[PDB]
RNA sequence: GGGGACUCGUGAGAGACUGCCGGGGUCAACUCGGAGGAAGGUGGGGAUGACGUCAAGUCAUCAUGCCCCUUAUGUCCAGGGCUUCACACAUGCUACAAUGGCCGGUACAAAGGGCUGCGAUGCCGCGAGGUUAAGCGAAUCCUUAAAAGCCGGUCUCAGUUCGGAUCGGGGUCUGCAACUCGACCCCGUGAAGUCGGAGUCGCUAGUAAUCGCAGAUCAGCAACGCUGCGGUGAAUACGUUCC
C-alpha cells in the first residue's frame, strides 16, 4: 500500500516432510478452507510419486520448482500514446509462489480423472521439464526478452 | 436446610448487590446462616431499528436489555425470621421470589 | 395513522386472526414490536429519552 | 438531524433512566399506560413548566414523581388541582397512586425548561435574538455551568425560508462520554408554524 | 499440591493436568490419533514438548470443550506451554523465544449493519 | 379445510340454500359471493353465480369439475396483451 | 438388455440403471431390488435371464410404466383444459399455473428472451 | 454424598502508560530497534457524524403554518387489487460438478428463544406430521443432532448417481377460510444451465470464501430479505507511473 510493505505470514514446518515448500504449496492448492483435503492431496501426490521416482519426493519437487521458477517478468506500463511492457526481475519469494500458482492453475485443467494424480504427474513432468507450466516458463521468458528494449523504464 | 430460596432480579448493576448483600444480611444477625451471594449468567436481548422515518436502510440503531440474576439460598429456617423476610423494603427495580 | 383505524385496532374485531397491533403512541401499522407494543421510531426516541426501563445502546 | 441524543448516549453512563421497574410479561401494558400518563400530565398543564417525570412501579403500588418549575399551580388552593390530576390518573390507571410533585431546585440552569421559556416567549412573538441572549445570561449565573449551547430553527419571524442558528459559550463536549450534558428540546408554537428549540447544558465531568 | 493449567485458543477450553510419567496423552479420556486425525494438529500437540526435549515423560490429561478442531489444538498447545514452566523454572526464556505461551488473540469480529458480512459489502451499482 | 381429519369446508350460508332446493328438485341459481367453499358432490348439474371481484360469472357443475373449488373458476384480473 | 422398452445401457449398476425408466426412481429402485432379492452392487451385463423374469412381473404387477403414466398426465392436464379452470386457462396461455411471479420471471413456462 | 483444586459464571480490580535500555534528532516533537510482558506503540472491533452542503428525503411515524370535502376525500362491511405481464434495470439464492454425487458410520461450537408456550420419552405413519405425557418461566428442561469435518464403499466425466426449476397426483400444519395469493412433506416427471460479451462489484486476516445456527416482524408465511452467532479457512500488497 502507501506505508511501506506489509508483513508476511510465517508457515511452520510440515510434519510428514521437514520442508516448508510442501506447507506452502498445499496452502496455494487450498480453496474454500479444506486444509485437510488439500493436505491429503499433496501428501498423496508425493506418496504416489515415490514409486515412479525412487528419489525422495521433496527432492523431486525441488527439481521441478527449480525448473518452473521465473526470473524476469513482463510487468505492464503506459507512458505516452501506447502502453507496453517492462522486463523486471522477480524476487525469489514472488517467483516460487507464481510458479506453483501456475502449477495449480494448469493442474486444475489437465486431462486425467481427478486432481490427486493430475498434480502427481504434473510434479513428475515438471521435474523432467516437459509440462504446461514448463512451456509457460520459456514463453513468458521470451516475451519479456523481446521487450528488454523497454527495461530502461524501471519506475 | 434448602427451605428458603430467593431469586432477586433487576435490570442493572449496583442495585441487586445492594439489595442482597446489605438487606438479606438482616437475618444473619438473628443466628441464621447464608452461603453468600451467588451470581447467575446475564442474558442479553438485542434489537435493531431503522434510524430514519423513511427510505434509509443502511443506518440503524441497536437497543438492548440486560436482566441480571442472583441467588442467595439462606439455609437455617427460623419461625421468627419469616416475618422479617416478608417485611423488607426492596428497592424499586428489584423483584423477589420465594421457593 | 387514522383515528378510525387506531380505534379499529383497539377494538375487538371478529375472527381473531384479523386482530393486529399498532404503535402504542402514534398508531403506526408497521415495524411494531410485541414485547414493546411500540413501533420502531416511537421506540427509538422513547428509549433515547430513557422513559422505558432497561434500554441503552451497545458495542461488541 | 446528525446529532444523536446526549441522553441516549449517557443513559447508564452519566444519566439515569426516567422509569425504573422490573417486568417480564406485563411490561407492555405498563408502557401502554406510561405513555398515557405522560400525555395526561403534558396536556393542559404547560403553565406549570414541566421539567421531567419519574415513574416507579412495584407490586401494584405506583409512584409518579414530577419535577416542574412552579409547584404552585398544580397544587392550587391546598390541593384543588393536584387531587384533580390524581383522580384523572386513577380513572386512567386503575391503581392507587402516590403522586409527588417535588420541585426543580433552580428553573434556569435546567434544560427542558430553558427551551420552554424561549418557546413561550417566541409564541409571545418578541425577538429570538433577545431570547437566546437572555437565556445565555440566565444560564451563566449558576455556580455550576461550564457551557451552554442554544439552537433554534424555523421560520423565525415570518421569514418565508427557515433557518437554524445557534449560540454557545464555554465548552460543551457532546463527543465526550464523561461529560455531564443535559439536553432539552421543545416545539415552540407560533402563528406561522413550529420552531425547534434545542439546548445543551454542560455541568462538569461528573460528581 | 498438583498443578492445574487452563488453555484456550478462540473458545476451546482445555485443563492440563501434567504428571511425570512415561508418555501417554489421553485428552478427554481419548487418544491423540483418533481424536485429532490431523497431523497438523499433532505436530503442535508436542511441539512445545520437543522444544525442551522432554517428550518421553510427563504424561498429561485435559478436558476438551468448545470451538472446533484447530481451536482445541491451539488451546492444548497453550496449555502445555504454560504447563512446563510450573514444574521447571528454567525453560521460560526458551519457551518465550519459541513463542508458544502467547495466547494468540484472534477473534471473529462481528457482522456490521449495512453489509453482507463483517466487511463484505453489497454490490455498488453506481447507476 | 385442506385437512383429511376436519372434513371439507363449505359455507353454511350455501348448504341450506342448496339442500332446500335439492329436496324440491329445482335448478334456480343462487347468487353467492363465496370464492372459498369447496364444491362437494351435491351440486351436480347445478348452476352457481360466482363473484370474481367486479360482477358475476355463471358456473355449471356438470360431472367432473366437482373435484375443484368454486373460486378457481372465476377469472378476476383483466389482461389481454400489451399490443 | 431391454427391460420393459427403455433398453438399459450396459456396464451400469441396478439401483440407478432402473431409474432411466419413465416412472421408476432411485427410491423406487430400492424396492424393485428389495422385493426381488437382486443386490444393489451388480453389473447389468451380468444380469441373469431368470432374474429378469423375477422383475419382469413385479414391475408390471405392482408398479406403473412408460405410456401408462404419460397418457394419464396428458389426460388430466387435458381435463383441466376442458373444464375451463384457472389452471387449465393458465396452462393454455403458457405462464406459471402455481401462482409464480410473472413480472421478472416465468421464463421456464415461457421461452427464451424476446426483447420487444 | 462431598470438595474450592480448575473451568465457568460475574463483581471489584491490576496490566499498556514510549513505562525501561541502545541509536538518530536543537537536549524537542518524535523515530528505528530491543528487555520484561498475554497483549507495543491506537492491541482489534464498535458507539461516536465539527461548521455546513445537497431548497437532498420524509406533510404517509408524529407534530404542523396555509389550501381543500362535509349525503364526502369522512365512515362500516363483502369481494377483488396493492402478487397482473410482449419487455427493461437493480439486489440476491440455487446451480452449470469429481476440491464432486450418493450410501453408511463417526466427532468439535457460539449466540439466542420458550406460558396464547418449549413438547423429554414411548408408540403410529416413509415424511411432513399425529397422540399420551415427564420436566421447564428456564447455567436446571426443551430447542439440540449444528452443518462444513474424518473414515470406508459405490459412482467415473456424462446434460450424469450434476442441476432441481416444471408438472401431475397425493398430503400435513396454521389460519373461519390456502383459487386469486401461505409455508412444509412423499412418488413419479426432470427444463434452462457445461463457468456467462462490452462492462462491472466486494474484499488486506480469523478477512474474502464457504457452512450451518438464532432472532425481530410473524396464527402461517413466499426468510433466498434484514440484524446477529459461531466451524473451516486462505493467496497477495515490490510500490504510487497510472485510474
Ligand atoms: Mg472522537
Ligand atoms: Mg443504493
Ligand atoms: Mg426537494
Ligand atoms: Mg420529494
Ligand atoms: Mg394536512
Ligand atoms: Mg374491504
Ligand atoms: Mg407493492
Ligand atoms: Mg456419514
Ligand atoms: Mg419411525
Ligand atoms: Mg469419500
Ligand atoms: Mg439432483
Ligand atoms: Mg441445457
Ligand atoms: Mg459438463
Ligand atoms: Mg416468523
Ligand atoms: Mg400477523
Ligand atoms: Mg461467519
Ligand atoms: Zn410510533
Amino acid at each position: 500500500p502507501r506505508k511501506g510493505p506489509a508483513p508476511k505470514r510465517p508457515l511452520v514446518n510440515d510434519p510428514v516432510y521437514g520442508s516448508q515448500l510442501v506447507t506452502q504449496l498445499v496452502n496455494k492448492v487450498l480453496l474454500k478452507g479444506k486444509k485437510s483435503l488439500a493436505e491429503r492431496i499433496v501428501y498423496g501426490a508425493l506418496e504416489q510419486a515415490r514409486d515412479k521416482t525412487g528419489t525422495d519426493p521433496v527432492i523431486t519437487l525441488k527439481r521441478a520448482l527449480d525448473n518452473v521458477k521465473p526470473a524476469l517478468e513482463v510487468r505492464s506500463r503506459r507512458v505516452g500514446g501506447a502502453t507496453y511492457q517492462v522486463p523486471v526481475e522477480v524476487r525469489p519469494d514472488r517467483s516460487t509462489t507464481l510458479a506453483l500458482r501456475w502449477l495449480v492453475g494448469y493442474s486444475r485443467q489437465r486431462r486425467e480423472k481427478t486432481m490427486i494424480e493430475r498434480l502427481a504427474n504434473e510434479i513428475l513432468d515438471a521435474s523432467n521439464g516437459l509440462g504446461a507450466s514448463v512451456k509457460r516458463r520459456e514463453d513468458t521468458h521470451k516475451m519479456a526478452e523481446a521487450n528488454r528494449a523497454f527495461a530502461h523504464y524501471r519506475w | 436446610g434448602q427451605k428458603i430460596r430467593i431469586r432477586l432480579k433487576a435490570y442493572d448493576h449496583e442495585a441487586i448487590d445492594a439489595s442482597a448483600r446489605k438487606i438479606v444480611e438482616t437475618v444473619v444477625r438473628t443466628g441464621a446462616s447464608v452461603v453468600g451471594p451467588v451470581p447467575l449468567p446475564t442474558e442479553k436481548n438485542v434489537y435493531c431499528v431503522i434510524r430514519s422515518p423513511h427510505k434509509y436502510k443502511d443506518s440503524r440503531e441497536h437497543f438492548e436489555m440486560r436482566t441480571h440474576k442472583r441467588l442467595i439460598d439462606i439455609i437455617d429456617p427460623t419461625p421468627k425470621t419469616v416475618d422479617a423476610l416478608m417485611r423488607i423494603d426492596l428497592p424499586a427495580s428489584v423483584d423477589v421470589n420465594i421457593q | 395513522a387514522k383515528k378510525a383505524l387506531v380505534n379499529k385496532a383497539a377494538g375487538k374485531p371478529r375472527f381473531a386472526v384479523r386482530a393486529y397491533t399498532r404503535c402504542s403512541k402514534c398508531g403506526r401499522p408497521r415495524a411494531v414490536y410485541r414485547k414493546f407494543g411500540l413501533c420502531r421510531i416511537c421506540l427509538r426516541e422513547m428509549a433515547h429519552a430513557g422513559e422505558l426501563p432497561g434500554v441503552q445502546k451497545s458495542s461488541w | 438531524g446528525q446529532k444523536i441524543n446526549p441522553h441516549g448516549f449517557r443513559l447508564g453512563i452519566t444519566t439515569d433512566w426516567k422509569s425504573r421497574w422490573y417486568a417480564d410479561k406485563q411490561y407492555a401494558e405498563y408502557v401502554k399506560e406510561d405513555v398515557a400518563i405522560r400525555r395526561l400530565l403534558s396536556s393542559g398543564l404547560e403553565r406549570a413548566g414541566i421539567a421531567d417525570v419519574e415513574i416507579e412501579r412495584t407490586r401494584d403500588r405506583v409512584r409518579v414523581d414530577i419535577h416542574t418549575a412552579r409547584p404552585g399551580i398544580v397544587i392550587g388552593r391546598r390541593g384543588t388541582e393536584a387531587d384533580r390530576i390524581r383522580a384523572d390518573l386513577e380513572k386512567l390507571t386503575g391503581k392507587q397512586v402516590q403522586l409527588n410533585i417535588l420541585e426543580v431546585k433552580n428553573p434556569e440552569s435546567q434544560a427542558q425548561l430553558v427551551a420552554q421559556g424561549v418557546a413561550e416567549q417566541l409564541s409571545n412573538r418578541v425577538a429570538f435574538r433577545r431570547a437566546m441572549r437572555k437565556a445565555i445570561q440566565s444560564a451563566m449565573r449558576q455556580p455550576n455551568v461550564k457551557g451552554i449551547r442554544v439552537q433554534c430553527s424555523g421560520r423565525l419571524g415570518g421569514a418565508e425560508m427557515s433557518r437554524s442558528e445557534f449560540y454557545r459559550e464555554g465548552r460543551v463536549p457532546l463527543h465526550t462520554l464523561r461529560a455531564d450534558i443535559d439536553y432539552g428540546l421543545y416545539e415552540a408554537k407560533t402563528t406561522f408554524g413550529r420552531i425547534g428549540v434545542k439546548v445543551w447544558i454542560y455541568k462538569g465531568d461528573i460528581v | 499440591r498438583p498443578i492445574q493449567t487452563v488453555g484456550r485458543r478462540k473458545e476451546a477450553v482445555v485443563r492440563v493436568r501434567l504428571v511425570p510419567g512415561t508418555g501417554k496423552f489421553d485428552l478427554n479420556g481419548r487418544s491423540l490419533e483418533d481424536y485429532f486425525p490431523n497431523k497438523v494438529h499433532q505436530q503442535l500437540i508436542k511441539a512445545p514438548l520437543v522444544t525442551v526435549d522432554r517428550v518421553e515423560s510427563f504424561d498429561i490429561f485435559a478436558h476438551l470443550g468448545g470451538g472446533g478442531p484447530s481451536g482445541q489444538a491451539g488451546a492444548l498447545r497453550l496449555g502445555i506451554a504454560r504447563a512446563l514452566i510450573l514444574v521447571s523454572p528454567e525453560d521460560r526464556p526458551a519457551l518465550k523465544k519459541a513463542g508458544f505461551l502467547t495466547r494468540d488473540p484472534r477473534a471473529t469480529e462481528r457482522k456490521k449493519y449495512g453489509l453482507k458480512k463483517a466487511r463484505k459489502a453489497p454490490q455498488y451499482s453506481k447507476r | 379445510p385442506r385437512s383429511l381429519k376436519k372434513g371439507p369446508f363449505v359455507d353454511e350460508h350455501l348448504l341450506k340454500k342448496v339442500d332446500v332446493q335439492n329436496e324440491k328438485n329445482t335448478k334456480q341459481v343462487i347468487k353467492t359471493w363465496s370464492r372459498r367453499s369447496t364444491i362437494i358432490p351435491d351440486f351436480i348439474g347445478h348452476t352457481f353465480a360466482v363473484h370474481d371481484g367486479r360482477k358475476h360469472v355463471p358456473v355449471f357443475v356438470t360431472e367432473s369439475m366437482v373435484g375443484h373449488k368454486l373460486g378457481e373458476f372465476a377469472p378476476t384480473r383483466t389482461f389481454k396483451g400489451h399490443i | 438388455a431391454r427391460l420393459v422398452g427403455v433398453d438399459l445401457p450396459r456396464d451400469k449398476r441396478m439401483e440407478v440403471a432402473l431409474t432411466y425408466i419413465f416412472g421408476i426412481g432411485r427410491t423406487r429402485s430400492n424396492e424393485i431390488l428389495a422385493a426381488t432379492g437382486i443386490d444393489r452392487d451388480l453389473r447389468t451385463r451380468d444380469l441373469t435371464e431368470e432374474q429378469l423374469i423375477h422383475l419382469r412381473d413385479y414391475i408390471e404387477a405392482n408398479l406403473k410404466v412408460e405410456g401408462d403414466l404419460r397418457r394419464e398426465v396428458q389426460a388430466d392436464i387435458r381435463r383441466k383444459i376442458e373444464i375451463g379452470c384457472y389452471q387449465g386457462l393458465r396452462h393454455r396461455r403458457g405462464m406459471p399455473v402455481r401462482g409464480q411471479r410473472t413480472k421478472t420471471n416465468a421464463r421456464t413456462r415461457k421461452g427464451p428472451k424476446r426483447t420487444i
